[PDB]
């Protein structure tokens, strides 16, 4: 990447490493976890590291398990703006029949519907895990093997791991490490055209497929052009100087173009945006800060304040109430509070005192001496000590 | 015919290219005409609360020009001075009112005195564009297809539908306006009926009838007669509408504003004329004939003698010489 | 109400099971193995189990058919994707295996095509390996090379210079004509292909280059290497997302380090990672000018490209026409647009659509000089649309092994009994070939060669220069 | 340089009769203004100008190449299948025959 590097040295991709020798980097093979990604309006990436658009209003199949059937999901699009080029995603829907052939919907707010009832969070099912990540995103854990994200204003997104090597099938692809064939429609050809790829995945035949694909939506709203340049030109600003030489920002800087001269309020679609460039800066190493009061810097309540890089394991109450549980979490960026402060339901944090217990899931307050005839339970300060 | 004629005449009303009236008090930009397919060009209108602006023409993707009632012409947010000719739009000025012409691309809009935005538009878009002032097709029931398409009965949520943003300006839905007129009625509606009356009544407007109805023109009227207080000249705008709506069509009608009482606003020198040539004998021209075969326009000009010369009208012996 | 038709019969959501997939689910062709959700069924009229619904139409077999380009095929109907036919059977479209001859290219001055299928942006004005075969761990028979002059930014600079290095030779190109500094071993492979506006040019079994006279260099492979080669074209693996593997060996992620890798002087100048954006150095801040260029690049998507549109997706050589004719300043020669059409009419050629895009007000491209040496005006040369390339010459009157199905250019067509020389521009019967046949076989017309090296004993020479029956002695080892 | 053809060995001739400094003028003044993508004709038309003052003076001049605005010729002998190939572009043909 234009810079020099000693002999013996290990640089490490997110994938695997490689290391110097005799001027030749030598470098492993072995596989690395795909992400497929939806964001924007319309705006997909495959496994395969695949970037394109599908502006179709229908149920489509964005992934599938198809040797064998351990899940598959699906999305579903509707218009979104008074524009014809807008449409973003409302919902998800997944299927595991590995559980009761159960039916899991992720509504358009952070909402979460198994079996048509809603649920409050977490849901330590089994195997599946849904649980809030900044306490405004859900994520769905089935198993080791499957990662899910919000599907609340459509930025969903999985991470399916090596195991599902070349064994999936859906809009996002085979996952198989080459980008080329993911236009292969379900009778197994590869389809030129996209307009003929995502209409072939529809579920529903009453579903109108579009004949064409647009590429510039300002033509339609002239006065969003002039906007639409001085707004993303920051993409390529020396502010994310850092993560050039990490991801490829031509398609994130073609996505925002699309984004903002087609939505409702070009306020937001901006900087829902240029996060989606910084969170795959992100996902390889690079932290940008990005964030100003004319850049969309976001409001954290009184109780709460901005941060950029931090834990959120020693974040709310209920970690005191199951300590030994592991937090194999990163450093991740939100609202958080400080150090003597911890997160309470009603959206204030509080010092250590007064944060409640959760013993058996019943919210317990912070001094509720407790006792069946045998056992005897008191809650101290978030942790509930039981005896017998 | 060969042409369409729109018109968003007196306060917040709009007249479609095809007999369908409706009232709309935007809060922004919105598209009057223009392709749905591919856009060449596109006709803007801006309100800046209920009451109108400017006129917009964005031919595209480079080039802009924002004219006003004001009329302090700009090309982007340079204000240039007037006339101005780049890029095939000639903005000119006719019988004391402004114009747009985009001969080339199928156009031509204009601004009145009082301020009433006009939009003449070939037949070359006929059943192709669909905006503000609807598709230009025969019918005149169907002119409500939304930006998705979609016939919709309320003439309300169709114009918000057609709404234009920018990054000095988003905008939201306009709320239709709260009527005062529904407690403070009175006397104003016994002795104010006659105005309205008097499309249908009076000989010099009896005879455009198997042309047009004023039947809506009517209804348009009797609900802005009401806000206005101490006037008979709260009629006129609505029956000024009438008198050029039946001059497109093939039939023109003269000196109904004699006894009308109401003569639309224009600068000094000159007055409402009806039926004058574009080609208006200017001083500083040159004597020459049957080049200006143009069809009649209306609006207002100099006396018999007393050529223009600079936005004035002067008399003939006063002709100056110009180095 | 209304009794639905006898084909299909009424369906009822039982009260106990949940899974009441009915009307909901409707099974058409499209989503039969995909799988639906349900919450509960409809009073709708459904098919039976063994049946689908079809347009309107509850087709009762699964023999319902098989889309491509959402267009029909009945079942046994085939389809030509390539070079391999493709029939469909399970509903499911079922082809063959056999690999395809594919193609790097430079289209226009800074971009480069790869084998996989990769356009990339790489402005560079050193010399630079385009492809070649000394790779890690393998012998290195050939190594083609390319080189720019004054072509950083795209103009009517930027000659291109190649040099190819295949069997100890060095023959190499510019400024029109074709240059042999050192002529290579086996003669017998080598062939030079002067035919229409391009230079085919083999060098072996599985190998070939193409070249437009002007900047277009289209090296084309045979199945023979997969993953034998590597340069700016890359491995040629049919993965596709591995063909910016340095010669350091690590994938990067801009090429614009990727290509300062394959530089032969190690000293010149590495070329400067650009800025970027959406407008070039002329088009920038010049969006008036911006929309005349891309409306005029347009012709990509028109009414006589529409058969090829649904083929090759013109995206890639849209990008590269608005590139290069900002950065061109196009005065007297408008080549740097004309040439970008060109290499995409030439790829729907290739997948059997030829076009004729090309009119007086666009590209003019006369042929009358050619029949001009001749007081009397005989009228042969023609410019053909796309006419093949491998014909018979005096000078090749064999068929030759042909990369390349037609071409563009000016070809000369006159009545048959007669076979074109080029020396002597226009068509001549063929006695007046100086062709070769030496005791009896059927071969080439003299080519110069000498045969039989294998076997002393039978070393029976017979060479022909242009039209002798001669025959050389060999000079013994003894 | 592209405006010396002007001033070039097939020029000459007439160079010494007609002064081709105005005709330079212009086509320095047009091709910069014109942004020429797919029509070089606001360069071929200034030469044009030049070459037909040149041919009134009886100086007739051929300047006209494959790789310089090349006015072709041959979609006029179209409309017949045989190709009978008699329409040509012609240096400086009379205009007034019969
Ligand atoms: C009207 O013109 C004045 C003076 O040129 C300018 O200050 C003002 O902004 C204009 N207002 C509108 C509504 O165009
Ligand atoms: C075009 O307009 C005609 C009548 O004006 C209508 O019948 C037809 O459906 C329209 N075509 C399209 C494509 O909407
Ligand atoms: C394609 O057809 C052939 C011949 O009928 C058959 O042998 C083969 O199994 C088919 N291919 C697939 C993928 O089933
Ligand atoms: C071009 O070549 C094709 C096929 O060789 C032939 O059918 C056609 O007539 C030719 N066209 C011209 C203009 O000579
Ligand atoms: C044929 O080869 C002989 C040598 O054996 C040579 O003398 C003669 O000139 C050649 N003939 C022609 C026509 O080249
Ligand atoms: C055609 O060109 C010739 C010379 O090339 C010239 O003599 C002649 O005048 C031109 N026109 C005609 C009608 O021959
Ligand atoms: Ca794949
Ligand atoms: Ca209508
Ligand atoms: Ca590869
Ligand atoms: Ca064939
Ligand atoms: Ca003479």
């Amino acid at each position: 990447s234009g810079k020099r590097y000693p002999p013996g040295t290990s640089l490490s991709r997110d994938c695997n490493t490689c290391i110097c020798r005799n001027s030749q980097w030598i470098c492993s093979n072995e596989e690395c976890p795909g992400e497929c990604l939806v964001t924007g309006q319309s705006h997909f990436k495959s496994f395969d590291n695949r970037y394109f658009t599908f502006s179709g209003i229908c149920q489509y199949l964005l992934a599938r398990d198809c040797q064998d059937h351990s899940f598959s999901i699906v999305i579903e699009t509707v218009q979104c703006a008074d524009d014809r080029d807008a449409v973003c995603t409302r919902s998800v829907t997944v299927r595991l029949p590995g559980l009761h052939n159960s039916l899991v919907k992720l509504k358009h707010g952070a909402g979460v519907a198994m079996d048509g009832q809603d649920v409050q969070l977490p849901l330590l099912k089994g195997d599946l895990r849904i649980q809030h990540t900044v306490t405004a995103s859900v994520r769905l854990s089935y198993g080791e093997d499957l990662q899910m994200d919000w599907d609340g204003r459509g930025r969903l997104l999985v991470k399916l791991s090596p195991v599902y090597a070349g064994k999936t099938c859906g809009l996002c692809g085979n996952y198989n490490g080459n980008q080329g064939d993911d236009f292969l429609t379900p009778s197994g050809l590869a389809e030129p055209r996209v307009e003929d790829f995502g209409n072939a995945w529809k579920l529903h035949g009453d579903c109108q497929d579009l004949q064409k694909q647009h590429s510039d939506p300002c033509a339609l709203n002239p006065r969003m052009t002039r906007f639409s340049e001085e707004a993303c030109a920051v993409l390529t600003s020396p502010t994310f100087e850092a993560c050039h030489r990490a991801v490829s920002p031509l398609p994130y800087l073609r996505n925002c173009r699309y984004d903002v001269c087609s939505c409702s309020d070009g306020r937001e679609c901006l900087c829902g945006a240029l996060a989606s460039y910084a969170a795959a800066c992100a996902g390889r190493g690079v932290r940008v800060a990005w964030r100003e009061p004319g850049r969309c810097e976001l409001n954290c309540p009184k109780g709460q304040v901005y941060l950029q890089c931090g834990t959120p394991c020693n974040l709310t109450c209920r970690s005191l109430s199951y300590p030994d549980e592991e937090c194999n979490e990163a450093c991740l960026e939100g609202c958080f509070c400080p150090p003597g402060l911890y997160m309470d339901e009603r959206g204030d944090c509080v010092p250590k005192a007064q944060c409640p217990c959760y013993y058996d899931g019943e919210i317990f307050q912070p001094e509720d001496i407790f006792s069946d005839h045998h056992t005897m339970c008191y809650c101290e300060d978030g942790f509930m000590h039981c005896t017998m | 015919s060969s042409t369409a004629r729109c018109s968003l005449f007196g306060s917040d009303f709009v007249n479609t290219f095809d007999g369908s009236m409706y009232s709309f008090a935007g809060y922004c930009s919105y598209l009057l005409a223009g392709g749905c397919q591919k856009r060449s060009f596109s006709i803007i209108g801006d309100f800046q609360n209920g009451k109108r602006v400017s006129l917009s023409v964005y031919l595209g993707e480079f080039f802009d020009i924002h004219l006003f009632v004001n009329g302090t012409v700009t090309q982007g947010d340079q204000r240039v001075s007037m006339p101005y000719a780049s890029k095939g739009l000639y903005l000119e000025t006719e019988a004391g009112y402004y114009k747009l012409s985009g001969e080339a691309y199928g156009f031509v809009a204009r601004i009145d005195g009082s301020g009433n935005f006009q939009v003449l538009l070939s037949d070359r878009y006929f059943n192709k564009t669909c905006g503000l002032c609807g598709n230009f097709n025969i019918f005149a029931e169907d002119d409500f297809m939304t930006q998705e398409g979609t016939l919709t009965s309320d003439p309300y949520d169709f114009a918000n539908s057609w709404a234009l943003s920018s990054g000095e300006q988003w905008c939201e839905r306009a709320s239709p306006p709260s009527s005062s007129c529904n407690i403070s009625s009175g006397e104003m509606q016994k002795g104010l009926w006659e105005q309205c009356q008097l499309l249908k009544s009076t000989s010099v407007f009896a005879r455009c009838h198997p042309l047009v109805d004023p039947e809506p023109f009517v209804a348009l009227c009797e609900k802005t007669l009401c806000e206005c207080a101490g006037g008979l000249e709260c009629a006129c705008p609505a029956l000024l509408e009438y008198a050029r709506t039946c001059a497109q069509e093939g039939m023109v009608l003269y000196g109904w504003t004699d006894h009308s009482a109401c003569s639309p606003v224009c600068p000094a020198g000159m007055e409402y004329r009806q039926c004058v040539s574009p080609c208006a004998r200017t001083c500083q021209s040159l004597h020459i004939n049957e080049m200006c075969q143009e069809r009649c326009v209306d609006g207002c000009s100099c006396p018999e003698g007393q050529l223009l010369d600079e936005g004035l009208c002067v008399e003939s012996t006063e002709c100056p010489c110009v180095h | 109400s209304l009794s639905c038709r006898p084909p299909m019969v009424k369906l009822v959501c039982p009260a106990d099971n949940l899974r009441a997939e009915g009307l909901e689910c409707t099974k058409t062709c499209q989503n039969y193995d995909l799988e639906c959700m349900s919450m509960g069924c409809v009073s709708g009229c459904l098919c039976p189990p063994g049946m689908v619904r079809h347009e309107n139409r509850c087709v009762a077999l699964e023999r319902c058919p098989c889309f491509h380009q959402g267009k029909e095929y009945a079942p046994g109907e085939t389809v030509k994707i390539g070079c391999n036919t493709c029939v469909c059977q399970d509903r499911k479209w079922n082809c063959t295996d056999h690999v395809c001859d594919a193609t790097c290219s430079t289209i226009g001055m800074a971009h480069y095509l790869t084998f996989d299928g990769l356009k990339y942006l790489f402005p560079g004005e050193c010399q630079y390996v385009l492809v070649q075969d000394y790779c890690g761990s393998n012998p290195g028979t050939f190594r083609i090379l390319v080189g720019n002059k004054g072509c950083s930014h795209p103009s009517v600079k930027c000659k291109k210079r190649v040099t190819i290095l295949v069997e100890g030779g060095e023959i190499e190109l510019f400024d029109g004509e074709v240059n042999v500094k050192r002529p290579m071993k086996d003669e017998t492979h080598f062939e030079v292909v002067e035919s229409g506006r391009y230079i085919i040019l083999l060098l072996g079994k599985a190998l070939s280059v193409v070249w437009d006279r002007h900047l277009s260099i289209s090296v084309v492979l045979k199945q023979t290497y997969q993953e034998k080669v590597c340069g700016l074209c890359g491995n040629f693996d049919g993965i596709q997302n591995n063909d910016l593997t340095s010669s350091n060996l690590q994938v990067e992620e801009d090429p614009v380090d990727f290509g300062n890798s394959w530089k032969v002087s190690s000293q010149c100048a590495d070329t400067r990672k650009v800025p970027l954006d959406s407008s070039p150095a002329t088009c920038h801040n010049n969006i008036m000018k911006q929309t005349m260029v891309d409306s005029s690049c347009r012709i990509l998507t028109s009414d006589v490209f529409q058969d090829c549109n649904k083929l090759v997706d013109p995206e890639p050589y849209l990008d590269v026409c608005i590139y290069d004719t900002c950065s061109c300043e196009s005065i007297g020669d408008c080549a740097c647009f004309c040439d970008t059409i060109a290499a995409y009419a030439h790829v729907c050629a290739q997948h059997g659509k030829v076009v004729t895009w090309r009119t007086a007000t666009l590209c003019p491209q006369s042929c009358e000089e050619r029949n001009l040496r001749e007081n009397g005006y005989e009228c042969e040369w023609r410019y053909n649309s796309c006419a093949p390339a491998c014909q018979v010459t005096c000078q090749h009157p064999e068929p030759l092994a042909c990369p390349v199905q037609c071409v563009e250019g000016c070809h000369a067509h006159c009545p048959p009994g007669k076979i074109l020389d080029e020396l002597l521009q226009t068509c001549v019967d063929p006695e007046d070939c100086p062709v070769c046949e030496v005791a009896g076989r059927r071969f080439a017309s003299g080519k110069k060669v000498t045969l039989n090296p294998s076997d002393p004993e039978h070393c029976q020479i017979c060479h022909c220069d242009v039209v002798n029956l001669t025959c050389e002695a060999c000079q013994e080892p003894g």
